[PDB]
RNA sequence: GCUCGCCGGAAGACCAAGGGUUCCUGUCCAACGUUAAUCGGGGCAGGGUGAGUCGACCCCUAAGGCGAGGCCGAAAGGCGUAGUCGAUGGGAAACAGGUUAAUAUUCCUGUACUUGGUGUUACUGCGAAGGGGGGACGGAGAAGGCUAUGUUGGCCGGGCGACGGUUGUCCCGGUUUAAGCGUGUAGGCUGGUUUUCCAGGCAAAUCCGGAAAAUCAAGGCUGAGGCGUGAUGACGAGGCACUACGGUGCUGAAGCAACAAAUGCCCUGCUUCCAGGAAAAGCCUCUAAGCAUCAGGUAACAUCAAAUCGUACCCCAAACCGACACGGUGGUCAGGUAGAGAAUACCAAGGCGCUUGAGAGAACUCGGGUGAAGGAACUAGGCAAAAUGGUGCCGUAACUUCGGGAGAAGGCACGCUGAUAUGUAGGUGAGGUCCCUCGCGGAUGGAGCUGAAAUCAGUCGAAGAUACCAGCUGGCUGCAACUGUUUAUUAAAAACACAGCACUGUGCAAACACGAAAGUGGACGUAUACGGUGUGACGCCUCCCGGUGCCGGAAGGUUAAUU
RNA sequence: AGGACCGAACCGACUAAUGAAAAAUUAGCGGAUGACUUGUGGCUGGGGGUGAAAGGCCAAUCAAACCGGGAGAUAGCU
């Protein structure tokens, strides 16, 4: 059965990666929040 | 024209292994560990100056670091650049 | 000519082709072509703005000349061509100076026919001249509304406009709708009817044909649930409401012209 | 190790995606592995990924994204021009063999190619953000020419049979060889060459386009395959020396022909159809500003250059997505016998026996087999099973929109052997002989090779479409015309859609829709068009305006802000 | 020629019996040149999308997704 997650690296990056996040204000905010939290992996970026 | 200083920094070590030995013996090709940033030409230059030996050609490759586990904690070894440097016919290297 | 297809399968039974042999069997004039990608009836916001558009065949855009400005140079008609972008047929013409253009093929036109734009040009089919120069009572197509703009009225397969009157700086057109409309007399117009008049006799004959023309299916409001359309819901088939668009506006009869800027030019509305 | 069994259009081989060391070697067996484990995709250590020509990067663009100014918006921000990004598409170049425990079009051996500089001598119009060409394109169909590949014969090497026969019309194996360079064929496209002029191609153009005129019927472009060379080489069945039983070193015969043949190539072709079928660069060409006897261009030749990153391994799976060593997952390769076939059966190459076994042979459950007589009596319902099942030929009703219905129904023939005919009809096609504008040419010729289908005669069986494979049929009737679509995971239908029909709106800055707006879709469309609504092929058809809507009217009554 | 026919791949899911499986199995079944199917990338966003329309689908979630916040909502009820 075709399950929901069907990985594709480029797609992932474009969607969720650092640059995408940077591009918008909300993305930036998210990043900031993550930083505040103390996340080790700030984004999906490898 | 590569700088002397740069050249010295390029070459990290000789690589000892069965394959390397074979290369040395049969094909007249030395297997070096080199700086990850070191391009082929630079490597060649280093070889020529620092070992005093004519170079036919340099093949490089990047070796990826193995992931290991020291007890409970996970940790990755560093990547490093290997270079097969083929010396010209009759060139004997110390 | 129209051709009723033999019923060798259902979905071919009711098909009627409109087969013109005089069209060019060949690749069109490539310099006048350009790319024309499909919308899916969706705007820059990415939302569907006009339902039921989608798919259909890839099509190039033939660059048709509706402005029709080569004044004084006589052109000769090289060939008639199929245009997928319109109900009419187009005609590749060749001006004496070596330029080619596509035009709407008018009714009588065929390969070898000479045509001409300009004030001086002969009042014959395919020739183009300002409506002050065109005799009253004549049938015209590809009619400009603003001088210099390009033909906007009567472009469709078997349309034409009657010049009913010329009163000073304006002329009154009897448009195909039945609307009588004032238009500046310096606005250009091509003599005769536009070509492909048996276009309306074609019958698609199956669902697939429609699809091929880029038309997705249309669901009836009454078949929906109330959350979707004003007509939705009802156990079994109910419909106890005045017909309306998906956005609640009356559909059977309610007029929607609001343009107060061009009310002056409309002599009489259609009926 | 020897048997046995299973897959073989895969359960084999090679990739992409995704994973990220799972690869190979040594070593260890606590845990992990549904049991044991000496084994492992487990633990620990070490090793392993070699590129000018494969892929990325790179040049070019599509959908789309971002977007200087800009337009718009309380703010945030939205849209968008110039531009700049974006492959899933376009763009230079490598093949064969050998090798590692583990890499190879990457190493080695041989033999190649590419496009850049730099320098040269030789020549002499070069030059783009511009012009033109080209690139550059659909579906279906039909062949014909080919090859991959296979079969048989020849050849070469080996064999003479654990049991009757087996020196022959006998048995086993092999019989392979690239890119490149040269040739330019089957075949496809197009008339060429020169001269003159011209409101066209944002300017110019010797280019393209258009007009004339002259003269020659062959000119050019394209093109699989074959042939030659590449190759006195390589590989080569197996023999022979050493042996850490893993292998290593030497050696090496023949290496042809015919027939069959793709869904691959010629073919981005041809024919045809309507639903009318990307873009931009590379590439070719034209000039402008310019420069002017300099640069630049093409000419060969020399030299230098091609960096960087990926390359292990899994990849229909125990390594990816499914919590698991548990269904899903795009591309490429496609042997034999039978067969229409990529179906099916048995096999090859290759890969596996699915990580608990051993007994026993109760009830009951699951999955199968057979069944006296009866044959739907079962049951809500013939649910399920049983049956039908192939090719050829004969034959086939109502009704019909004249296409259908129809594979209607129903029947007959079917193996093997011999003969017709030591193998026919056909297919293919070598020598020889003749012609010739000479070649991959044309004629004639028929050797050899291949080869159905039929008829007649015999013959075996209970049974010849013998297995696997492979329609059940007919009669009346509701609904929906039809092919389609639908409740991912209890509903596939009579529901939705549909061609068709009707009403209605909409004159273009269209109605309408998404947007505080700018704008965008509608549409680069223009009433034979577009939107909405209902109805739903085709046939025969299809009173009430009092109520509620809509349309038109505006005499009077009533009536807001305002005053 | 064909939204033509029979039929593998491929796409589906009508009948049947039966956790390996949070929808599968085996045996049959429908479509199979098209209103087909499929890879890669793109776009549409929550009273919003998309919908051959079932209130279907929008990450095992849908008559209004998920995450965090208002928030210790309120609970004459248990």
């Amino acid at each position: 059965m075709k399950r929901t997650f069907q990985p594709s690296v480029l797609k992932r990056n474009r969607s969720h990666g650092f640059r995408a996040r940077m591009a918008t204000k909300n993305g930036r905010q998210v990043l900031a929040r993550r930083r505040a939290k103390g996340r080790a992996r700030l984004t999906v970026s490898k | 024209m590569i700088r002397e200083e740069r050249l010295l920094k390029v070459l990290r070590a000789p690589h000892v292994s069965e394959k390397a030995s074979t290369a040395m013996e049969k094909s007249n090709t030395i297997v070096l560990k080199v700086a990850k940033d070191a391009t082929k030409a630079e490597i060649k230059a280093a070889v020529q100056k620092l070992f005093e030996v004519e170079v036919e050609v340099v093949n490089t490759l990047v070796v990826k670091g193995k992931v290991k586990r020291h007890g409970q904690r996970i940790g990755r070894r560093s990547d490093w650049k290997k270079a097969y440097v083929t010396l010209k016919e009759g060139q004997n290297l110390d | 000519a129209v051709v009723k297809c033999k019923p060798t399968s259902p979905g071919r039974r009711h098909v009627v082709k409109v087969v013109n042999p005089e069209l060019h069997k060949g690749k069109p004039f490539a310099p006048l072509l350009e790319k024309n990608s499909k919308s899916g009836g969706r705007n820059n916001n990415g939302r569907i703005t006009t339902r039921h558009i989608g798919g259909g065949h890839k099509q190039a855009y033939r660059i048709v000349d509706f402005k029709r400005n080569k004044d004084g140079i006589p052109a000769v008609v090289e060939r008639l061509e199929y245009d997928p972008n319109r109900s009419a047929n187009i005609a590749l013409v060749l001006y004496k100076d070596g330029e080619r253009r596509y035009i709407l093929a008018p009714k009588g036109l065929k390969a070898g026919d000479q045509i001409q734009s300009g004030v001086d040009a002969a009042i014959k089919p395919g020739n183009t001249l300002p409506m002050r120069n065109i005799p009253v009572g004549s049938t015209v197509h590809n009619v400009e509304m603003k001088p210099g703009k390009g033909g906007q009225l009567a472009r469709s397969a078997g349309t034409y406009v009657q010049i009913v009157a010329r009163d000073g700086a304006y002329v009154t057109l009897r448009l195909r709708s039945g609307e009588m409309r004032k238009v500046e007399a310096d606005c250009r117009a091509t003599l005769g009817e536009v070509g492909n008049a048996e276009h309306m006799l074609r019958v698609l004959g199956k669902a697939g044909a429609a699809r091929w023309r880029g038309v997705r299916p249309t669901v009836r409001g009454t078949a929906m649930n109330p959350v979707d359309h004003p007509h939705g819901g009802g156990e079994g088939r109910n419909f106890g409401k005045h017909p309306v668009t998906p956005w609640g506006v009356q559909t059977k009869g309610k007029k929607t012209r609001s343009n107060k800027r061009t009310d002056k030019f409309i002599v009489r509305r259609r009926s």
